[PDB]
RNA sequence: UCUAAGGGUCGGGUACGAUCAACUU
RNA sequence: AUUCAUAAUAACUUUUCGAAUCGCAUGGCCUUGUGCUGGCGAUGGUUCAUUCAAAUUUCUGCCCUAUCAACUUUCGAUGGUAGGAUAGUGGCCUACCAUGGUUUCAACGGGUAACGGGGAAUAAGGGUUCGAUUCCGGAGAGGGAGCCUGAGAAACGGCUACC
RNA sequence: UAUCUGGUUGAUCCUGCCAGUAGUCAUAUGCUUGUCUCAAAGAUUAAGCCAUGCAUGUCUAAGUAUAAGCAAUUUAUACAGUGAAACUGCGAAUGGCUCAUUAAAUCAGUUAUCGUUUAUUUGAUAGUUCCUUUACUACAUGGUAUAACUGUGGUAAUUCUAGA
């Protein structure tokens, strides 16, 4: 099939190499699937040594980390355009690693309110003790606090969904967030 | 290609089994085991070719399928079981405990030992790591994992193993003034009391050795194996003591030794 | 005619060659993973057939000289304990060692089982 | 050098799993990762103090030098973060009991911890494959100039 | 239905912003 | 020499594994019940390590031809960033970007009555010629291509198609 | 065992080839052929390929046997001896054969995987799982199909197979 080999390419001198071996399953390459949003659909592919890989098609949820606070929460994910990668093997408006996405923000809102006793945007003895103790930290950033108004947070995917089957990631914060939206002009 | 070889031809088998080549056909391929293919001795070879207790592979199999012979306190009814260096072979017939050691020419010396000496064996630690749940382990040359050892057992040291409980009784460090039994190389079977060591980061640590005859030589640390202190080995050594009397001395012996 | 069997789902009733795998009818794999292309007739009935196969669901008024006149028995009984249990309706604790069925065989004039 | 300013590319360039928390007001604002590549190769101050990323760098990146260490003369600097060195040697022909000059050209990755110029001698180390042709990385430089710039100033 | 690229005039407390308009690929 | 081994936090999984298995021996203790305990093994099983390996890989090295001197980049040539794929590295594959890379120290192309070596023949010495082979490893199973199963095959005394 | 000889001329010395001479695990062919030991052998030409005719499966005290098979255990009324078949599990990816393609490509030696997979061997290694975690249950251990088998059939035919 797709030979993930170099004997077919060319020499660095420009020399045309001879077809030297019938293709080998060592040198094997496979066809992607266009991990889209919606209606979780995961197919398992057998790999070398057994070793199931979980090719994701059309995920809907993901697990996103909020590292300045040091937690992770499940959310639903939202729009995409990617990639600036391919023409041959993957096709359609996918979701992948290093992609910037919008996520639900409600579990983080709930967690923040219950963990600091403080809202974003716009009781009991134990809870008050805890909030007063771990106060002087609910001061994150203008950008994130502004995102919570809309209720949709910019995050980056760190997992490779076509290999693992997940949409784990991390919420953008700091210089990344200052950097990113001048980009994302892509299909395929 | 297409998977691993199961056969092994006469001429490809290591020279220290001593059989015959030209279309003599096949040789016994050591099965996977604690030791490597080349640095090992299968039981078929140990029994048919060295001890002459058997004449044929079916005789060897008839032996092995009676729980007569055991390697390291365990039976090993496999014909091509790779037995190796410092391995204890125990036959209740004659109550003969055989240690596999090296003669000076590089063959496998058939050392006969006492039961008290067969109680244990020795092992060179290859790596020391932490396993899961923070449990340290050492790996020896015979693929033996030992958990929770003394924390001073660093790499290339050697270890005394009780062979019924896979436990450690005592360890010997790698340092100058320590005996060594060379395993592998040109200088295989020599015993020579480490002089010093040469580091060569990224470059195959070398060791300088000195026999009792003050015949200094040099080997590779992967091929070195410590066994004790100056003049106090931990094993009964074979006939020869790892000296390598030159060919001239050898003929002088076997002409003046004996007119038979 | 020509002997090719019929297969469910295979409309366009003609002998069509069709890949076949395991866990599916009209092919017995010889090796693991062996697939094979075999001519198979469709499911729709027509004049080109030679043998149909019919299963009596409802019994009519009459009775037949091969089918309904006779009653061939089940050869083997259950070999599993709980299946014997469901068969004989004992259902808790009732020592299947004696409830399981026997089969005397006449090896000769003197017969064990 | 390298005028990536630091972030010339369309993706954000960072060291992976190197996290600078905006919460903790650390009085550096400069969190980097570097390593001693080993073998007595000195880690440069340009790498420790710099801002570049270069995942293929043997000091701040993820590659590791292992295997061979070679030397050569830079005969090209026209690619980005890689060079070509000349490795000259003499091959013996026994029939004639004599030698003949031979060269192999060897492409090398160069970090922006090094200001490399055509003519400079450079010591390189074997890395994993990082391109079709590249398997080596610059780990030391020796400039064969003495900064002989004013010798051109003649009046 | 989109994407990209290709410009003008103003600003520099002695790296870039604001504003304006074409068609071509 | 590491972002190593390992551990700990937050969660994540369509949720893996954590014996409904088998043979011989039948013993020990009492509250004598087909009661409670218990041996020697077999097979299977998660991870780690080892072994047999495999895949990639560094350096150097191969015959004749200049009546082959300029090749490569076209729809990848050389590199960079990111992604995808892969068991994994890597233009392996593509997106964007740059314009590099090899060459009279013989590139590229052509030829080989060319598988490569260990080795063989003949030689004072130097050497010339041979090496389809009884070891080693590369390939191939009429030609091509594709793929299932599996730890391992692009398998052919295995499938699929075309010739 | 570091060897040379014949041929240009009327004759000489040269250059220089031709010819001879010896060997060949280098082939062929011709003549001849008593013995012992050792023995290569469709490579060259057609990787036309032999285009005929025959062959790689496998079980132990220890996965499943109501064979409507044997013998008989006489220790047994559930089996418990042997054992065709078939399911399961391993193996068939080794070996053997050939040299077509192949000129930095295989390959040799030398490295590396801090760049990965690894059945099997070998050694270590799972008190943590009743998901409403006090009835929710079988844990003295729960569920379903299906083969072989019985019998009805198709086709001229194949290691074809259908229905019950």
């Amino acid at each position: 099939g797709i030979s993930r080999d170099s004997r077919h390419k060319r020499s660095a001198t420009g020399a045309k190499r001879a077809q030297f071996r019938k293709k080998r399953k060592f040198e094997l390459g496979r066809q992607p699937a266009n991990t889209k949003i919606g209606a979780k659909r995961i197919h398992s592919v057998r790999t070398r040594g057994g070793n199931k890989k979980y090719r994701a098609l059309r995920i809907e949820t993901g697990n996103f980390s909020w590292a300045s606070e040091g937690i992770s929460k499940k959310t639903r994910i939202a729009g995409v355009v990617y990639h600036p990668s391919n023409n041959e093997l993957v096709r359609t408006n996918t979701l992948t690693k290093a992609a910037i996405v919008q996520i639900d923000a409600t579990p983080f809102r709930q967690w923040f309110e219950a963990h600091y006793g403080q809202t974003l945007g716009k009781k009991s003895k134990n809870a008050e003790r805890k909030w007063a103790a771990r106060a002087a930290s609910a001061k994150i950033e203008s950008s994130v606090e502004s995102q919570f108004s809309a209720g949709r947070l910019y995050a980056c995917i760190s997992s490779r969904p076509g290999q693992s089957g997940r949409c784990d990631g991390y919420i953008l914060e700091g210089e990344e967030l200052a950097f990113y939206l001048r980009r994302l002009t892509a299909k395929k | 290609a297409r998977g691993p070889k199961k056969h092994l031809k006469r001429l490809a088998a290591p020279h220290h089994w001593l059989l015959d080549k030209l279309s003599g056909c096949y040789a016994p391929r050591p099965s996977a085991g604690p030791h490597k293919l080349r640095e090992s001795l299968p039981l078929i070879v140990f029994l048919r070719n060295r001890l002459k207790y058997a004449l044929n592979g079916r005789e060897v199999k008839a032996i092995l399928m009676q729980r007569h012979v055991k390697v390291d306190g365990k039976v090993r009814t496999d014909t091509t079981y790779p037995a190796g260096f410092m391995d204890v072979i125990t036959l209740d017939a004659t109550n003969e405990n055989f240690r596999l050691v090296y003669d000076v020419k590089g063959r496998f010396a058939v050392h006969r030992i006492t039961d008290e000496e067969a109680s244990y064996k020795l092992g060179k630690v290859k790596k020391v790591q932490l396993g899961k749940k923070g449990v340290p382990y050492v790996v020896t040359h015979d693929g033996r994992t030992i958990r929770y050892p003394d924390p001073n057992i660093k790499v290339n040291d050697t270890v005394k193993i009780d062979l019924a409980s896979g436990k450690i009784t005592d360890f010997i460090k790698f340092d100058a003034g320590k005996l060594v039994y060379v395993t592998g190389g040109r200088n295989l079977g020599r015993i020579g009391t480490i002089v010093h060591k040469e580091r060569h980061d990224g470059g195959f640590d070398l060791v300088h050795i000195k026999d009792s005859l003050d015949n200094t030589f040099v080997t590779r640390l992967n091929n070195v194996f410590v066994i004790g202190e100056q003049g106090k080995p931990y094993i009964s050594l074979p006939k020869g003591k790892g000296i390598k009397l030159s060919i001239a001395e050898e003929r002088d012996r076997r002409r003046a030794q004996q007119g038979l | 005619k020509q002997g090719f069997p019929m297969k469910q789902g295979v409309l366009l009733p003609t002998r069509i060659k069709l890949l076949l795998t395991k866990n599916v009818s009209c092919y017995r794999p010889r090796r693991d993973g062996e697939r094979k292309r075999k001519s198979v007739r469709g499911a729709i009935v027509g004049p080109d057939l030679a043998v149909l196969a019919l299963v009596i669901v409802k019994k009519g008024e009459q009775e037949l000289e091969g089918l309904t006149d006779t009653t061939v028995p089940k050869r083997l009984g259950p070999k599993r304990a709980n299946n014997i249990r469901k068969f004989f309706g004992l259902s808790k604790e009732d020592d299947v060692r004696d409830f399981v069925i026997r089969r005397e065989v006449t090896k000769g004039e003197k017969t064990y089982t | 050098s390298t005028e990536l300013t630091v972030q010339s590319e369309r993706a954000f360039q960072k060291q992976p799993h190197i996290f600078n928390n905006p919460k903790v007001k650390t009085s550096k604002r400069t969190k980097r990762w570097y390593k001693n590549a080993g073998l007595g190769f000195k880690t440069p101050k340009t790498a420790i103090e710099g801002s570049y990323i270069d995942k293929k760098c043997p000091f701040t990146g993820l590659v590791s030098i292992r295997g061979k260490i070679l030397t050569g003369t830079v005969v090209s600097t026209k690619m980005h973060r890689t060079i070509v060195i000349r490795r000259a040697y003499l091959h013996y022909i026994p029939k004639y009991n004599r030698y003949e000059k031979r060269h192999k050209n060897v492409p090398v990755h160069v970090s922006p911890a090094f200001r490399v110029q055509v003519g400079d001698i450079v010591t390189v180390g074997q890395c994993r494959p990082i391109s079709k042709t590249v398997r080596f990385n610059v780990v030391k430089v020796s400039a064969a100039a003495g900064k002989a710039n004013k010798q051109f100033a003649k009046f």
